[PDB]
RNA sequence: UAGCUAGUAGGUGGGGUAACGGCUCACCUAGGCGACGAUCCCUAGCUGGUCUGAGAGGAUGACCAGCCACACUGGAACUGA
RNA sequence: CCCGCAGAAGAAGCACCGGCUAACUCCGUGCCAGCAGCCGCGGUAAUACGGAGGGUGCAAGCGUUAAUCGGAAUUACUGGGCGUAAAGCGCACGCAGGCGGUUUGUUAAGUCAGAUGUGAAAUCCCCGGGCUCAACCUGGGAACUGCAUCUGAUACUGGCAAG
């Protein structure tokens, strides 16, 4: 690595791959789920990971994880995606939007509904 | 834009005073000013050096009442002249208009002296101003203007300031209600228990 | 072959079943990840969370008669678009749609194509492809799914 | 006073004409290491006077080809 | 052709006149020539608001350069302020 | 291949220091004893001296002052793989000026301050602590 | 009139015939704010011993850096055990702009205005083990002086 | 992505142009380019600057200013400074 | 912009409180779930899930995602490595290339110094000025590290000559 190696040969750097490809640097897509289902862990671990694979206005089908305590997706029913990646999901780099494009406002949070749609109740 | 909760529990929290009070009672006599506020605000908690620089900036602003965002700015400005940084912060932040009433004892708190400034009751150098974070410069004079020099409020205020100690770089005359900012004020002219090394040490992070 | 997935059909059918619900595809994927996935069939529709009620259900019963000793993983599904076909009459309710189907042999000349079914029968369904009504052993057939496209 | 380069001709094959190659010694923009680079040109040989590796001095002129823009103005060395 | 003209600056409601010279087919706040002075018109006597370089532009009329009426009576002032 | 003999003259000086000799010597060299003058007014040693004509030696007595060596790091910043120059006012300074940078210029070889006392940019060959 | 400060404490295991048998060691430097500081590190089978043993070598061994004013004389790094750290005298009022390890070090000792940067690992005792050596490498204006036989301006 | 090029490289003459010029043509010469990356391929308007960075650099060229390019697609010219 | 009027009268929210990271308990909660930037979390009690109280931060905003640099010395010119962690070609010869002992002369290319031209304006920076402050606008300067040219300097490197 002497200098009139550099002069014959620049040092160079790979390029980040964007973990959210999918995206194109929208910082939101617009997908229609092409199917619905869950997935349980192995034998040690008991949970339930709501997740559809959904076909993106660009043309790709992704899997993105159903944020939770909001289910009314099927077949055929649009959505708008966000990259997020949770932890224990293989391929799961999207996390669904709760709050819009045909996704049911959660039922009353008191605590953090912002990120959930839930308007502020008016007692 | 300015913190319009209960006062104490500033001080509660940053255990001193704090002069949000017009003063004429003793701190404990309202507050339990040696105590933290809330349920768990007994027990004394085993905070960090982070949490202690965090505490300093949070006393400083809570002191002068700047928020967060606008109180930056001054450190970036701060930092950007010359001299000690941390120390000049203090001096401009000793330059708020209103402060410089508050100093000048025309307003017991300095929320008191900062609703004059946002009522239209001062006068810089014989024209009105009332934005409150007006910076100051030597030799000026501010005012009370007469719509306002017969307030109950003004004059209490200035039966309250002697009672504490007359600042130095600015001298003033309550007699008519005015005061002449002099000087700017030196590092060793403000208290000792602030740690500005420390508050520059924060924003460098 | 079938790892005893009449076993398998067995133990799913009947919670299922007990749901009002229709059972369809039943697959199973080892070595990758022991997972096996269920193609469910619900008139009215089919949310995650219903998925996850026939999930819990199915895992109770899998739980105790599941002598595979295999890793414990499995995924409840609902049909995709594209959407396995395994039954005769699978083939029989999608009349007039598009199937892909690859043959078990790799032999050269192998009916790794795609058509639209014309006819269903039981050992052979008429599906047509390069303009020809070909008829397909479904048990000859390695795997098939219908109507990738979205419309 | 003209303005004049000192190159180095390294090709004489065409008619009345040279191909002197500069060299300048520059420095390199990132690794700071000095080097040696060289400017290929097409100069007007009036004459057809030089030969090969004979130290030229050139000059520049209004065009005279699709490449040329050079006039020779003498020899310093020639071609031992 | 070439002229010496008023370039605006400043911000809304509050503009300010960079007197320049420039080929008229130029937009108003495209490139110039030589900028030779400025103009203020809410200086209020707050700070001047009419600086000339007139020797200059006087070398640039000189040379055929022509004036914008409004500089043309900017200039007029300064003959007035002496 | 001894491709350049004032790295070899100051490693020389840091293998001699660090083996705690009394002296070094060197294969001369007009520029060596330059390079030698100024460090050894600097303080930096005791004194040079060369002897001999068709191959002239270059010897050296180093220092120690609490049981320590005087010069303690070395380093030739202009070597052969990679030359350097500065210009008048970038002239480095060497443990903010405690240590010295020893700079060649038209005006011959001096000190880094003595460079920027006259002005002058040069080559810069090593800096001495 | 001392000054202490703990660094990091970590509960190491020691595997046993039965199991095993946590401890913990504490990590401590001790300065006197005027350029003269040492640093400590002992295990003990609970915290307060070790916390309180390191914290009692550090009395020893305290080397005595002649800094000037609250800062260094001139940049110095120092590399110890994989660890690099570089520091240079700052401006006045500058600050202790260092990482978490090291900025209890210069404050004990007395510096007041210095930069500051490690590299490599991160292991806080080896950036102690590398920074106290890094510290005594300074250099007075009159220790070249004297070391360089010359006057103080006659360096400078 | 290793060879590339025959108006190609050069000269002579004529034509042509507001102007020099394979600009064009005749003619002659057989060159010219390339590892200091020719050729080919993908991508892209360029710069002042902008963001970041302690710095060196990295990123970028929205707004504003300079320059270029284009005006359904393709081609051609006319008029005219 | 000013004056007058009435009346506290018309105007506070959003995240978060296991650690990183400032800020904690109660009750459910049952590994059902849900939480998640990572590490992780959940049982019969969970300061990590939900609610509640309390608290921290920020504020007409507050969070999430995206994107870029930074942190990253993680392409290491500044400023990394290669016995075993990734990394010395199986060995050799050798062209191009890179690099080169020592003395003198010469050259002035590199190099250095100086001058001169240029490096648009805006922008950035310093000192001002003006909008009540600020943002913003503006004077002047600095700077634009560049390039070219001229005149010098000769230690260094190169060229030439002679050793
Ligand atoms: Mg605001
Ligand atoms: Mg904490
Ligand atoms: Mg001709
Ligand atoms: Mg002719
Ligand atoms: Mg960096
Ligand atoms: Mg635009
Ligand atoms: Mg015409
Ligand atoms: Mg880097
Ligand atoms: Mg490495
Ligand atoms: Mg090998
Ligand atoms: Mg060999
Ligand atoms: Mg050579
Ligand atoms: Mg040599
Ligand atoms: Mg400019
Ligand atoms: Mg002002
Ligand atoms: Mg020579």
């Amino acid at each position: 690595a002497t200098v009139n190696q550099l002069v014959r040969k620049p040092r160079a750097r790979k390029v980040a791959k964007s973990n959210v490809p999918a995206l194109e640097a929208c910082p939101q897509k617009r997908g229609v789920c092409t199917r619905v289902y869950t997935t349980t862990p192995k034998k040690p671990n008991s949970a339930l990971r709501k997740v559809c694979r959904v076909r993106l206005t660009n043309g790709f089908e992704v899997t993105s994880y159903i944020g939770g305590e909001g289910h009314n997706l099927q077949e055929h029913s649009v959505i708008l995606i966000r990259g997020g990646r949770v932890k224990d999901l293989p391929g799961v780099r999207y996390h669904t939007v709760r709050g819009a494009l045909d996704c049911s406002g959660v039922k009353d949070r008191k605590q953090a509904r912002s990120k959930y749609g839930v308007k502020r109740p008016k007692a | 834009a300015r913190y319009l909760g209960p006062k104490l529990k500033l001080s509660r929290r940053e255990g001193t005073d704090l002069f949000l009070k017009s003063g004429v009672r003793a701190i404990d006599t309202k507050c339990k000013i040696e105590q933290a506020p809330g349920q768990h605000g007994a027990r004394k908690p085993r905070l960090s050096d982070y949490g202690v620089q965090l505490r300093e900036k949070q006393k400083v602003r809570r002191i002068y009442g700047v928020l967060e965002r606008q109180f930056r700015n001054y450190y970036k400005e701060a930092a950007r002249l010359k001299g000690n940084t941390g120390e000049n912060l203090l001096a401009l932040l000793e330059g708020r208009l209103d402060n410089v009433v508050y100093r000048m004892g025309f307003g017991a708190t300095r929320a008191e002296a900062r609703q004059l400034v946002s009522h239209k009751a001062i006068m810089v150098n014989g024209r009105v101003v009332n934005i409150a974070s007006y910076q100051v410069s030597p030799n000026d004079v501010v005012s009370i203007r007469e719509k306002a020099k017969k307030q109950s409020r003004v004059k209490a205020a200035l039966e309250l300031a002697e009672q504490r100690e007359k600042p130095t770089w600015l001298e003033v005359d309550a007699g008519k209600m005015e005061g002449t900012f002099k000087r700017k004020p030196e590092r060793s002219d403000l208290s000792a228990d602030i740690n500005e090394h420390l508050i520059v040490e924060l924003y460098s992070k | 072959m079938s790892t005893l997935e009449q076993k398998l059909t067995e133990m799913i059918t009947a919670p299922v079943e007990a749901l009002g619900f229709e059972l369809v595809g039943i697959e199973f994927i080892r070595g990758r990840t022991s997972t096996l996935r269920i193609y469910i069939d619900s008139e009215d529709g089919i949310n995650v969370d219903d998925c996850a009620d026939v999930s819990h259900q199915v895992s109770a019963v899998l739980d105790v008669e599941d002598p595979i000793t295999v890793a414990y993983n499995l995924e409840v599904s609902s049909p995709g678009l594209d959407r396995p076909l395994f039954t005769a009459e699978h083939y029989a309710r999608f009349v007039g749609e598009e199937v892909t189907l690859v043959l078990r042999m790799a032999v050269q000349n192998r009916r790794k194509w795609q058509g639209v079914i014309k006819a269903v029968d039981g050992e052979m369904i008429t599906v047509t492809v390069e303009g020809k009504d070909e008829v397909f052993a479904l048990s000859n057939i390695q795997k098939a799914n219908l109507v990738p496209h979205f419309a | 006073k003209i303005r004049t380069l000192q190159g180095r001709v390294v090709s004489d094959k065409m008619e009345k004409s040279i191909v002197v190659a500069i060299e300048r010694f520059v420095k390199h923009p990132i690794y700071g290491k000095f080097i040696k680079r060289t400017t290929k040109l097409h100069v007007h040989d009036e004459n057809n006077e030089c030969g090969i590796g004979d130290v030229v001095e050139i000059r520049e002129c209004r065009p005279l080809s699709k490449t040329k823009s050079w006039t020779l103005v003498r020899v310093v060395e020639k071609a031992v | 052709m070439v002229t010496i003209r008023l370039a605006r600056h400043g911000a809304k409601k509050r503009p300010f006149y960079q007197v320049v010279v420039a080929d008229s087919r130029n937009a108003r706040n495209g490139r110039f020539i030589e900028r030779v002075g400025f103009f203020n018109p809410i200086a209020s006597e707050k700070e001047e608001g009419t600086r000339l370089d007139l020797d200059r532009i006087a070398h640039w009329v000189g040379q055929g350069a022509t004036i914008s009426d409004r500089v043309a009576a900017l200039i007029k002032e300064v003959n007035k302020a002496a | 291949s001894m491709q350049d003999p004032i790295a070899d003259m100051l490693t020389r000086i840091r293998n001699g220091q660090a083996a705690n000799k009394a002296a070094v010597t060197m294969p001369s060299s007009k520029l060596k004893v330059a390079i030698a003058n100024v460090l050894k007014e600097e303080g930096f040693i005791e004194d040079f001296k060369v002897e001999g004509d068709t191959k002239p030696e270059l010897e050296l007595t180093l220092k120690y002052f609490q049981g320590k060596a005087v010069v303690e790091s070395i380093q030739r910043v202009s070597r052969p793989g990679l030359r350097i120059y500065k210009r008048k006012d970038e002239l480095p300074k060497v443990m903010a000026g405690l240590g010295i940078a020893v700079v060649s210029t038209s005006k011959g070889v001096m000190t880094d301050r003595a460079a920027r006392q006259a002005g002058l940019g040069g080559e810069i060959i090593c800096y001495v602590a | 009139e001392l000054q202490e400060k703990l660094i990091a404490v970590n509960r190491v295991s020691k595997t046993v015939k039965g199991g095993r048998i946590f401890s913990f060691t504490a990590l401590t430097v001790v300065g006197d704010g005027n350029g003269r500081v040492g640093f400590g590190y002992g295990k003990a089978r609970e915290v307060p011993a070790a916390i309180q043993k390191a914290m009692e070598k550090a009395r020893r061994n305290m080397i005595n850096v002649a800094l000037n004013n609250g800062t260094l004389q001139h940049p110095v790094k120092g590399v110890h055990t994989g660890s690099r750290v570089f520091m240079q005298p700052a401006s006045e009022g500058t600050g202790i702009i260092a990482g978490g390890a090291m900025r209890a070090v210069l404050e004990v000792a007395g510096v007041h205005n210095v930069l500051a940067k490690a590299y490599g690992s991160t292991n806080p005792i080896n950036v102690v083990r590398a920074t106290i050596d890094g510290l005594e490498n300074m250099n007075s204006p009159e220790m070249v002086a004297a070391k360089r036989g010359k006057s103080v301006e006659e360096i400078l």
